[PDB]
């Protein structure tokens, strides 16, 4: 005999989206801080 | 009728006069030759405006699809619509006055074919 | 047999399928009576249960008469090769 | 295939919207029933914006093919929209989903 | 004006939204493969021990691995020096790919 | 047989498949009458149920008359190797 | 046997399946009494347990009387080829 | 199938909200117990907004079919909502999930 | 046979395939007439049904004549080894 | 045979494959005339249909003449071990 | 492979946009029909921004290979864009999708 | 052990949104100058 | 014609003169050497401006793709486009005046090759 | 044979592979001439087709001469045991 | 393994950016051709920001191993970047993707 | 199953928060050790907000069943939270994850 | 298993940050080499924020077990971080990833 198993794999990457969201967040916080002086 | 439906009907009475097909949404068994117009029901804000009337902001979107083989013609349709629906539209209950129009065009390859997709948004003040 | 005893075994309390079960039972009776010795004009009461048992088998096989297996989304069956195979031996041994 | 069940085909023919009356009344063409083969009925929870509904996603099979245009089927007293039709040499297979 | 809350929620929760859709499609992959096996492996020797041994595991974060654990299953998927192929996981790959992509799209459309 | 007796077992209640079932039944009668000895002019009523049973088997097999297996969009069937196989043991045993 | 003795083994504690178990037991008794020699009028108590055991086997098999295998929404069963197979070696060895 | 376990079906009949009393009291119809077959009990961690709960996602099987409308089942002392029902020729199969 | 009886059995009501079916029938007739004893100039009417049955088998096999199995993206056939295998025995037994 | 008679069965209606079908038919004729006894100068018309049938089998097999199985982007074929296998039993039985 | 069906290949040759006339009129080169093998026709629901269309994703097979550039195929009266082509030693296999 | 794979990689084109919000910031600051100076 | 198409045509009639290829989108059978220009149809806002005219905001984007081997040349193309399209564009029906221009560059590895991708946005007030 | 007739059958209209096909044909001719009786200095024209048939088999097998099966990314071939196996019997039967 | 095809290996040697001339001109080292084995050519649609391109994702195999650094291969007249290299005992296997 | 390993079950009994003292001190009930069967120990990287930890997701099996409520197990000197419990006829199977 | 290859285990022992010198200099404990079995070397493209690197994700196997704490391995001249360690009865299996 031989252990001729078969695999199928489903996987995803979020870390780029994570950083894109951080970039948008801090841009809106920039708007927040200038609106506070206005 | 709301102003929404009044305006939407007046827009069909215009666009349906060109002899290109006009549709709200294409159904699967329905064959549409290019070019064609999609048209979407207006949004409408309302608020008190004088001691005697409301007034508000009604937003109309019409949306023109064509094959990219001839851009001058597609732009001819865009100009013909904007010229027919501005500066003002009158209907039975409501008056519409153009406040803005926004034209945006995209080249669309969703359908294995290079189509031109122009969105025409028109903001009407209304009274 | 009666219909009602096949009906009782398969737990079928309504009447929606009596038209099929009466044909199934009529078929099983005819086949068993075909397997007896040529002289024997009547199914011996010793064997009266076989008609019922095979009728239940056939009830289950409705829609798979000629099929050794059926499969569909979420459900599948596999069937034995011959409904009377268990009983061919008993009928033989009784007459020989 | 056992072709036991009987299906009624339909074409819902899309009308041109009438801005004088605010109507776009479609019309249904409906055909004589055909012998078909169909999967067992499901009644799954489907979860729309307004709430739960009992949906049924299914496949229906017919011998050879039909001459005429279709869009919906009615079978087992459920009405379905055809969402795929697959055309083998001697057989036609329709993927269908209940409306509502 | 409070838009920072929406972006914060997206940052915080979408990890679990992706993990859930992956888990759902992994389960569906096993269910469909368990059916497809009997759909084609019908030359008549079926015990079904293969179908007793299709499984999946969360082998990593945002990673689910399906596995046919029966030793001979490759010989069935690919055929052999003596047998025609009766492929059973490949036809499910063609299904679950589409469902996974369109459901992940629907998470962001 | 009558058509109606086959019609009852397969649960049909309309006319839309009569022209197929007629030819199926007519073929089954011809085949069984081919299996009996040369001097036999008619299927004896003792065997009439066979014509019904095989007529149902063939009704299921319709569109698969030569095929060991048939898979169509997640429905799948596998078919018995020979429709009359069970009955060869009765027919031969009866005449010999 | 009594019904109660079968009922106890399969762990049942209510009345909701009596009409099936009664017919199952009555069929098992008829079959076993078919397997004994022709002169035997009753199953000897020496064999009474067989009627119980097969009555349990058939209770499990209910809804699958002809089927080698049965798969229903991830629940899969496969059945012994013949309910009385073990006991043929006892019955025959006892009378002969 | 061994049909050993006993299931009680229920229909929770949805009442129309009463604005004069701010109530929409439903009513339960509940039926006689039926012999069924059911998967082994799970008690999974499910992770709701307010915290963890012991969920159970399961399948239940009955011979032939029932004449009457249903919506929930009570079995093994757990109450479930039916979320799919799948209607084979001689058999009915219900997908069920615990409530709470 | 007529064409029309093969046509009726396979339920094919249009005329789009008469060119193929007429060749299939002409082929089946020639083959059966090849299987008879050398002296026999005419197919016995006792066997006239075989032509129809095999023609239906061949109609199903169109596009798979030399292929024992055939599959694509959800559609699969597997075919029996020899169209006349069931009937070689009957033709033999009739002439011997 | 004529080319046209093969052309009709495989449903072809144009000229774009004639140069292959011609060589296939010419090969089938040479092979069958190799299988007959040495004294035979021509395939007797009694067997002419074989040349057609194998010409269709080979038409399907084209691009796979040595191959038992063939998968190409989800299209899967499996091929019968020997094109003339059925006809060896007719040819031999006819001359001997 | 049975190579029964006949395919017409095409090359849609992309023109340079002309700003003086607002046109970029392409031109179609179209070739003699070739014997091919093709999957059964699908007619799936595809759901574009403007609505539903009957899409067809498919594979087409030809023996050896063609000397000349191609971009679309017309077969069964449906026109497809080639989206992959896969070049085996004695065979060529094209993945094709309907346009529209 | 043959392994089939499906990979999904998730994107957002925030480079437009950044430019929009920055344009808004720079536009607002003109007001603050007009008020104070 | 709309201002969108008038501008877009004047943009072609400029950029297409350098001899490098100019496209709105690349099709699969079309071979494009580097460097090349992608040019994308303008957006336009339009609104009332005086008792006698509209005025509005027309947003042009051109998009320069090059291999990173020589950055000075790529920047030379950037500067050449800006110097030709600014400060003003005049055409038959419309005038355009640079409100702002925004230059952004990325190093793009999507294609298994290190490309330079420059996006040039020009916001024209239009009259 | 000529090259041109193998060329015609395999539908190969260019000249890019004549260097291989001429070697394949030279090989098939040599092998067939090896299978004849030792005295026989020339391939009988009755067998001239075998050279062509096997040459096509070998043409398809290019890159898989030593291999029972070949696969990559959903292109798969499986090959028969022996190119001349069908013809070993005919050559024997002709000389005996 | 039939090692029929001939591959040319390359190393694209990355130069340091020269700010006084705005150039970072790389240099290609290119090696003698090696016997290899490679998958059939694909030409898939790949959908970049600027549009469609004909991509080719592939695997190439060579016996034992090469002494020298590499980064790209040229074979069948297509140039690929190496994106994985797998080093078995007696065999080396390179995953490669076309550039453009 | 070989039931070699010994597991200690625990119930961590949740106390009600005391606002006078800002404490919600739970209490552990802990049971006599039971013979069990358990998967081999994993020590996977798990990547929390504060950093890496050595996690262990595992399954534990016991014959028949236990009368009493449980919530955690201690075995091999690792403490796990039970996250699913699966109740077969003669056997109980617990899915367990290390805490921390 | 053939345990041919020799692995050097390491523990990178984490020091506490010293705010008076802004240093947290770790120290490496390093052990005698052990016979191991390891997968063939991969050199995959990994695509970090600053660009491409040649990554290697692999599994390493040793007979019985080691008494002492570890965190990294050096083998084939590549340094890996241990990301999982699985502890069978007679065998230990380490999942390892190259650093950088």
């Amino acid at each position: 005999m031989t252990e001729y198993k078969i695999k199928a794999t489903i996987e995803a990457s979020v870390a780029k989206f994570k950083r894109q969201i951080d970039s948008a967040v801090k841009s809106v916080q920039r708007f927040k801080r200038v609106a506070d002086q206005t | 009728m709301t102003p929404n439906l009044q305006l939407y009907n007046k827009a069909y009475e215009t666009l349906q006069g060109y002899g290109f097909p006009v549709i709200s949404r294409k159904e699967m068994q329905q064959e549409i030759p290019y070019p064609f117009f999609v048209i979407k029901m207006p949004e409408s804000n309302r608020s008190k405006y004088t001691f005697d009337s409301y007034s508000g902001d009604t937003n109309l979107v019409i949306d023109i699809w064509s094959v990219s083989d001839d851009l001058g013609h597609h732009d001819g349709l865009v100009k013909r619509c904007i010229d027919d629906l501005t500066p003002s539209v009158k209907t039975n209950d409501y008056d519409f006055e153009e406040d803005d129009t926004n034209i945006t065009q995209l080249v669309d390859d969703t359908t294995n074919q290079e189509l031109l997709h122009t969105s025409i948004t028109i903001s009407y003040k209304t009274f | 047999t009666t219909l009602a005893d096949v009906k009782k075994r398969i737990g079928l309390k309504d009447e929606k399928q009596d038209e099929q079960l009466e044909e199934i039972i009529k078929s099983c009776e005819s086949q068993l009576l075909s397997m007896l010795p040529i002289e024997v004009e009547q199914i011996p009461e010793r064997f009266s249960y076989m008609i019922k048992e095979v009728a239940v088998k056939r009830y289950n096989r409705i829609g798979a008469e000629g099929m050794t297996s059926e499969a569909v989304d979420g459900r599948s069956n596999a069937y034995e090769l011959n409904d009377f195979k268990e009983y061919e031996a008993i009928i033989d041994n009784y007459f020989n | 295939m056992r072709y036991e069940d009987r299906v009624i085909f339909q074409l819902e023919q899309v009308a041109t919207y009438n801005p004088k009356t605010s109507k776009k009344e479609n019309t249904l063409i409906t055909y004589d029933a055909i012998p078909c083969n169909i999967n067992p009925i499901s009644r799954a929870r489907k979860q729309l914006e307004f709430g739960d509904v009992k949906n049924d996603v299914s496949v229906l099979r017919i011998k050879e093919s039909i001459s005429y245009p279709v869009s919906h089927v009615l079978v087992n007293g459920i009405r379905y929209k055809i969402v795929d039709t697959r055309i083998y040499r001697h057989e036609t297979s329709y993927y269908i989903e209940e409306v509502n | 004006d409070a838009l920072l809350n929406q972006f914060h929620d997206m940052k915080t929760n979408i990890d679990d939204d992706v993990d859930d859709i992956l888990q759902e499609n992994a389960k569906e992959y096993v269910v469909r493969a368990k059916l497809k096996a009997r759909e084609v492996m019908n030359k008549g020797y079926w015990t079904g021990n293969l179908s007793r041994n299709i499984r999946y595991k969360k082998t990593g974060d945002l990673q689910y691995t399906i596995t046919s654990h029966a030793a001979y299953s490759g010989f069935l998927e690919f055929g052999t020096r003596y047998m025609e192929a009766e492929p059973f996981m490949w036809p499910v790959y063609e299904v679950i790919r589409k469902s996974t992509v369109e459901e992940l799209k629907a998470l962001f459309e």
